């Protein structure tokens, strides 16, 4: 379970995102695509090109899907029921795909909050990013 | 692993720019801060107790050295990895012999160690030619001889 | 979570491990030690040779702790509260044991129950398995 | 993979006895039931809607033999599984370019297909040589050429 420290450094974290929070999902999901190429193949309809408003709104709305999580984080198994039952039911994502991703949002957040992403914060992004990833394949 | 010319190019061009003495603990030392069964590993290190005694121990900013050291040598030979590595694991004994993940944890978390030291340099097709390599040496490390 | 149908498969299918339990969790073990030799280095003290009593004796432990977790399938991060303290916050094991030793149990579960091991069965039993084992890693 | 002349032994006495027409869709089969999302993969096989229409589904058992062919062509070249095996993934394009986690799991569900239909003959000696062999071919598979 998320400690009271983790949840703390959660949203001091995530909330330096900002504004940024829509510029910031796009450029993790551009990090994933580009490092691991199997991960397109659930976008094969989207244009992932550098730049490309379909990433970028996406980005927007992943980032949006956290920030709820982050503002729900006691209860995520309600908060994020129908995104659950979209990925793991609807959408058959495999489970290593979420761990993908969640290395690309670290890395994003490393390279744009330099100050914040101590080791300590580092650990709890990490915590907290594996337990939504929990929850959304918890319905395959 | 097949590196293409620009892959190599964004490997070698931020490689060189790296601070050899710290980027290698810095790694080490938030694997075992991020995922903490890894102390035991590194039992024989002394003081990981908390977050600043792990990143201020003398061995692991020193094993930190060997893991860049490690790196550099793949890099060198890519299309040989476990020609490389082979004296690498068997100098441990069986130290190496653990799961293939935490090598590859240890990969992506000097991947999150790039990106906080170089910000926006470390794009995202640079990034994406790091994954390349840092997965070859992890299989290659794991490798078993 | 764990659905109506899991809970049943589980409870139907770990009540025919019957008096077994032991024996069973004894192999599971001796099966993981085979076939994954990384695992012995948590038991370096445990003599590991065929019918080593430590490793019955042990085996019965660890399917007791199953029972317990069937037992109180809707309440398991309280019931296994004291095995999850001890595995990963005493023993800093490593999550991905717990994928290997699971397997071994199901190994073991379809060599011992060719009847109840269906394919419905052994979905269920590997859920309740991975559940089990989210539990165990809760606490690092 | 190196494999003991006992390991060797223990596989191939066992692999003789197994029926190939059935083994391999059982074992593709419960995949497609345990872990859903390789459904994905094999989105042209047509109805995969439930655990009996997965476990009677033609290409479903088809392709099963096809595992089995693979495995038995590992067996053959242990030392060679790249060799063996780069034919195999580049006549599919891209099929077989998904994470090496799902052959890890393919070879898992084949152990667990082995343990049920050979019961106390599947000891643990025998799984052991087993889970030496189901990895080098997930592996190799997992390699893109
Ligand atoms: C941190 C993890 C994730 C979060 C918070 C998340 C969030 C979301 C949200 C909010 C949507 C709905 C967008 C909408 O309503 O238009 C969505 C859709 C989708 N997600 Fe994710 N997602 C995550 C991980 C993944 C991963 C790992 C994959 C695959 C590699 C994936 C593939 C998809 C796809 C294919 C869609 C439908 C895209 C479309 O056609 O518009 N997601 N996700
Ligand atoms: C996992 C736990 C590890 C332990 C306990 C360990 C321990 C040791 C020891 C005792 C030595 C002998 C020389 C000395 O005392 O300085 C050594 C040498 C070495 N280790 Fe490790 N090591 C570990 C992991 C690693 C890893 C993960 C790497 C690189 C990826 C690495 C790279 C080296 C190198 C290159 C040497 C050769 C001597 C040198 O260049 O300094 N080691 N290690
Ligand atoms: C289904 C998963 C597991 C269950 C239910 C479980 C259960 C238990 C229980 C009940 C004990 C306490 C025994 C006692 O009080 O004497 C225990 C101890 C222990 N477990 Fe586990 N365990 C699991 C997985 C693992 C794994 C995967 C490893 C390592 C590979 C591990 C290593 C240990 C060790 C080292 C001890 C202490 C052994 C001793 O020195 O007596 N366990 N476990
Ligand atoms: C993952 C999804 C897969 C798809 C969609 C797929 C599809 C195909 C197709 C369309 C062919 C051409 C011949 C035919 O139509 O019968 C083929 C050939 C073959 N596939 Fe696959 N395949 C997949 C996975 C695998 C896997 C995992 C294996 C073995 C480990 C395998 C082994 C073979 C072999 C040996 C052939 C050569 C022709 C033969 O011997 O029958 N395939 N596959
Ligand atoms: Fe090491
Ligand atoms: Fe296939």
């Amino acid at each position: 379970v998320l400690s009271p420290a983790d949840k703390t450094n959660v949203k001091a974290a995530w909330g330096k995102v900002g504004a940024h929070a829509g510029e910031y999902g796009a450029e993790a999901l551009e990090r994933m695509f580009l490092s691991f190429p199997t991960t397109k193949t659930y976008f094969p309809h989207f244009d992932l090109s550098h730049g490309s408003a379909q990433v970028k709104g996406h980005g927007k709305k992943v980032a949006d899907a956290l920030t709820n999580a982050v503002a729900h984080v006691d209860d995520m198994p309600n908060a994020l029921s129908a995104l659950s039952d979209l990925h793991a039911h609807k959408l058959r994502v495999d489970p290593v795909n979420f761990k993908l991703l969640s290395h690309c949002l670290l890395v994003t957040l490393a390279a744009h909050l330099p100050a914040e992403f101590t080791p300590a914060v580092h650990a709890s992004l990490d915590k907290f990013l594996a337990s939504v990833s929990t929850v959304l394949t918890s319905k395959y | 692993v097949h590196l293409t010319p620009e892959e190599k190019s964004a490997v070698t061009a931020l490689w060189g720019k790296v601070n050899v003495d710290e980027v290698g603990g810095e790694a080490l030392g938030r694997l075992l801060v991020v995922y903490p069964w890894t102390q035991r590993f590194f039992e024989s290190f002394g003081d990981l107790s908390t977050p600043d005694a792990v990143m201020g121990n003398p061995k692991v900013k020193a094993h930190g050295k060997k893991v860049l050291g490690a790196f550099s040598d793949g890099l060198a030979h890519l299309d040989n990895l476990k020609g490389t590595f082979a004296t690498l694991s068997e100098l441990h004994c069986d130290k190496l012999h653990v799961d293939p993940e935490n090598f590859r944890l240890l990969g992506n978390v000097l991947v999150c160690v790039l990106a906080h030291h170089f910000g926006k340099e470390f794009t995202p097709p640079v990034q994406a030619a790091y994954q390349k390599v840092v997965a070859g040496v992890a299989n290659a490390l794991a490798h078993k001889y």
